[PDB]
């Protein structure tokens, strides 16, 4: 919550914990990607890194709970942040 | 002779990050809690948050690295804390430099 | 070491040499007193026979292969003056020739090192003394100038000409008199120069570079100079790859230019050796298999013909890539130019109108104008890519469009008048006026490009992207699959390594496929009906060109050329057709016998179908060609079935 605290909190991610992928998150950014690729037609273009990028943000939720491998919810929150940044 | 190749960690506060694990509500407070003199803006701080904790940075065998780092650009009217929400990121992430 | 009998060794070679007129070195000093030679070449492999003879006689040795090697500079000022103890008299200072060096081959280091092919990444500093030979190509060139070796002056009131030597770049005038006479004299008279009794060097200055495939990971070409000196000096064209042996200070002496069957016989043998390779290459994207089949056929070149009679044509293929963001364009071009040796990547803006034609700029270490390069001199035998084409300008247009024409560039500046060849083969990356394709518009309003730029381009591969639910889900697991872990799906066949595909392509471009009649009348058949076709609407874009007959024919030597057959069969053609066709379709988004294959066809279902799967498939374990039945579809339509 404080200054100091979320620094360590930071660190002690970077350095522990690395984050694997699994199955329940692999299909459900697919199909995010799919859908978008809506996009293109309407406001923004969507590429190839962007498929990349879509991963490493769940990646960084995942580790931002410190778990040892993704969950389907860091897509969800990318995905949110999508369609907040995006729209 | 040359070789080519920080806060410090207690026992106290690595049972704090262990009790803050498990609960899911987490992520929310953690994005508000980074600036408090900035009104709004939760989703963007929230990308913030993921950005300067980083990434993986996959290193594939017998051919190019993957990249691990994230960018983000910012867009928008002039009267936002945009110009202050720099010297909050310069001043409470591990190492930065702004130019 | 010694010099005393090092020295009686050198006048002892000289005159007992039988192994390669007779004594040859005697009858070389007779031929310079003829005066018809100036250049004296001396090889170390007389050097070690005489060396085997000398010391299997029970003789010592007193080895000069070992010293050679080693100060070079003081051997050749040494050596010369063994040379000059002993001449034949004339029958037809005073250095009436040139001394130069070479080193041994591999061969004669094999049968009993000191030649070997350096780098110049590894010179490791302590290699400044030992003769070196150097692989590598040449992009800066100077001319040829006069330097001075020692400088003559004459004097009037003595007669006694003095002459000085000079070492470095620079000297100074000895206005004082320094001769025999004047030194018990009260008076010191004039001393004047003289420029035709002063040795004077053919000097040239050149810089060698470090070849592409010989340099690491992440790390650039960096350069070295090389002065050469004498008879050497129009021994060295611009835009070649040469191999130089000299001491290092470079002093230059001689010049030259330009397991394996397993690994060659092992990717024949698997099978289906043109879609293995095809698939082989680049398996990081999604599909593509045509774009980059014909970039496959694109990198194998094909057949420079020469008609010997003073008109050469191109053996080279020319591809763009004009399409939509959203699918990856860099990937491909970065994997083309990794694979295929000498790929040089450039871009659209910033240095690319002084990167594509020679830049004149002063050079401050010899203080001179001296004439820099571009991207089409290095790469010159290989792949040379354009990313972003439609963000160049003219000047660059003007000469991309010289080379993808013919292979030799001519400029006539101010800095020189002058011709140059570089065997290049143009990839092209491009995108539209608003980025994306448009359906309402024309192609030949879609793409900003004027005729005669596509019209020499004979293959152009419209990249567009179509937004659909069950092809978009296997690039999205792909490009998962390829994220998650750096291994490739699991499919029944393997990537081929670079290696392998490299010798491949090394080996395949020895071959000089030559077409038989049987080919030549469907492919004028084809060539008729292609241009009548040709010969308006719409969703139209150019016409038939001879120079896209020429392409095809050389995409067809290609493929025969990658079957490794010294005939083009009626397979490649109608292979080739079908490519550049299908290159352009994707805006949209021996007959009897024939005929009576479809009526056993029919003998099940009873199906008058338009477009063929399945009809084809028992056709072609039977010894008739995909042409053939193309046209037992169109003739018969004529029978109403």
């Amino acid at each position: 919550v404080t200054i100091p605290f979320l620094r360590k909190y930071v660190q002690y991610a970077k350095e522990r914990v690395i984050p694997q992928l699994t199955q329940e998150a692999i299909n459900v950014i697919v199909k995010n990607y799919t859908d978008l690729r809506d996009d293109n037609t309407k406001k923004s273009p969507i590429t190839a890194r962007t498929l990349e990028t879509l991963i490493r943000l769940a990646t960084a939720h995942a580790k931002v709970r410190l778990s040892k491998t993704v969950n389907k919810v860091d897509a969800k929150v990318a995905a949110n942040l999508l369609r907040f940044a995006l729209l | 002779t040359v070789y080519p190749l920080r806060q410090m960690l207690t026992d106290f506060d690595i049972r704090n990050i262990n009790k803050l694990s498990k609960k899911k509500d987490i992520f929310d407070i953690l994005s508000q809690s980074l600036a408090p003199s900035i009104y709004g803006h939760d989703h963007i701080k929230k990308a913030i948050l993921l950005m300067l904790m980083g990434g993986v940075e996959k290193n594939l065998e017998n051919g190019s690295h993957l990249r691990g780092d994230i960018n983000i650009l910012m867009v928008g009217d002039p009267s936002t804390a945009k110009s202050q929400l720099l010297r909050f990121v310069l001043n409470t992430a591990s190492l930065a430099i702004a130019t | 070491v010694d010099y005393n009998n090092l020295f009686n060794e050198i006048t002892d070679f000289l005159v007992t040499f039988k192994q390669d007129k007779g004594p040859k070195y005697m009858a070389m000093l007779q031929k310079v007193a003829n005066r018809e030679l100036n250049s004296v070449i001396i090889d170390l492999d007389d050097i070690l026979q005489y060396q085997n003879e000398k010391f299997l006689q029970g003789t010592q040795a007193d080895d000069l292969v070992s010293a050679i090697q080693q100060n070079a500079n003081h051997f050749t000022e040494l050596f010369c003056r063994a040379i000059d103890n002993n001449m034949p008299l004339p029958t037809k200072l005073t250095r009436r020739y040139f001394l130069y060096f070479k080193p041994l081959s591999q061969n004669c280091a094999r049968r009993y090192i000191s030649s070997k092919p350096l780098s110049v990444r590894q010179i490791k500093g302590d290699f400044l003394g030992q003769l070196i030979t150097v692989r590598g190509i040449i992009t800066r060139v100077s001319d040829v100038k006069p330097a001075v070796e020692v400088i003559a002056y004459t004097c009037d009131q003595c007669g006694y000409e003095v002459f000085q030597e000079v070492n470095s770049r620079t000297f100074t005038p000895l206005s004082e008199c320094t001769s025999e006479e004047c030194s018990q004299n009260q008076t010191k008279g004039q001393l004047f120069m003289s420029t035709r009794a002063s040795k004077f060097s053919a000097f040239q200055e050149c810089k060698i570079q470090e070849l592409s495939q010989q340099v690491p990971v992440g790390h650039i070409p960096r350069s070295l100079n090389i002065h050469v000196n004498g008879t050497l000096v129009r021994s060295l064209s611009p835009g070649d790859i040469v191999d130089v042996t000299g001491i290092f200070l470079l002093e230059a002496q001689f010049v030259r230019q330009h397991d394996v069957e397993e690994r060659v016989m092992e990717l024949i043998t698997s099978g289906d050796v043109y879609n293995r390779l095809a698939k082989s290459i680049a398996p990081e994207i999604y599909g593509n298999l045509d774009v980059k089949k014909a970039l496959l056929l694109l990198l194998v070149g094909g057949v420079d013909k020469r008609v010997g009679d003073g008109m050469k044509i191109r053996g080279d293929i020319n591809v763009c890539l004009m399409g939509d963001p959203g699918v990856a364009k860099s990937q491909l071009l970065k994997a083309i130019c990794k694979i295929s040796p000498r790929g040089v990547y450039t871009t659209g803006k910033g240095s690319s109108g002084v990167g594509l034609t020679a830049a004149v700029m002063k050079d401050p270490v010899t203080d001179e104008m001296i004439l820099e390069g571009g991207a089409l001199v290095l790469a010159d035998n290989g792949i040379c890519c354009i990313d972003e084409f439609d963000k160049m300008d003219e000047s660059d247009r003007t000469a991309i469009h010289e080379v993808m024409e013919q292979q030799t560039i001519s400029i006539s500046k101010a800095g020189i008048n002058t011709t140059l060849n570089a065997r290049t083969s143009i990839l092209a990356a491009a995108n539209p006026l608003y980025g994306r394709y448009n359906p309402r518009l024309s192609p030949l309003d879609n793409i900003n490009l004027p005729a005669a730029l596509l019209s020499r381009f004979d293959i152009l591969f419209l990249m567009l992207d179509i937004p659909s639910r069950d092809d978009d889900e296997k690039l999205a697991e792909h490009v998962t699959y390829v994220h998650m872990h750096n291994k490739q799906p699991d499919l029944d066949f393997t990537p081929v390594e670079p290696s392998k595909m490299r010798e491949y392509i090394a080996y395949a471009k020895t071959k000089r496929p030559v077409m038989s009649e049987a080919v030549n009348d469907y492919v004028v058949q084809a060539y008729i009906r292609l241009r009548q076709d040709s010969k308006d609407s719409k969703f139209s874009f150019g016409q038939a060109t001879p120079r896209t007959l020429l392409g095809i024919i050389r995409l067809s030597q290609a493929l025969a050329k990658l079957r490794l057959a010294d005939m083009v069969d009626i397979d490649d053609v109608e292979e080739a057709l079908r490519l550049v066709r299908v290159s352009k379709e994707s805006l949209y988004q021996p007959t009897t016998k024939i005929f009576t294959i479809i009526k056993k066809m029919l003998q099940e279902t009873g199906k008058n179908t338009l477009s063929y799967e399945n009809i084809v498939k028992t056709v072609r374990l039977r010894g008739f060609t995909m042409l053939q039945l193309s046209n037992c579809i169109q003739e018969y339509s004529y029978l109403n079935v």
